């Protein structure tokens, strides 16, 4: 029973690992997107004010 | 920063608009000094016509 329980535990852990992997890949893409959004805001909304 | 700059532009714009309105008013021909009386009697001068 212990061996079986342990096997389940290993499987759960394995799932978490798979989630974290995906999670970290997504976070990386998000960081790139978030960076592009802040730059776009400065270019489209702030830089045009000195001329006005 | 965007909100603050926006307020300054609005204040300058309102002041600018009000100035243009006043200049337009002061440039009215009827307010401008003693144009040499008109040689012709104005239609509104009923006394001279009479």
């Amino acid at each position: 029973q212990n061996i079986q329980e342990a096997c389940l535990l290993l499987d759960k852990k394995q799932k978490h690992i798979q989630i974290l992997i995906k999670g970290n890949s997504s976070s990386k893409s998000q960081i790139r997107r978030s960076s592009v959004e802040a730059q776009k805001y400065v270019q489209d909304k702030l830089l045009p004010w000195p001329q006005e | 920063v965007y909100r603050e700059l926006g307020s300054i532009v609005q204040e300058l714009k309102e002041s600018g608009d009000k100035l243009e309105e006043r200049l337009t008013m002061l440039s009215d021909v009827n307010l401008l000094s003693a144009s040499k009386p008109r040689s012709n009697i104005d239609s509104k001068d009923l006394t001279s016509h009479r």
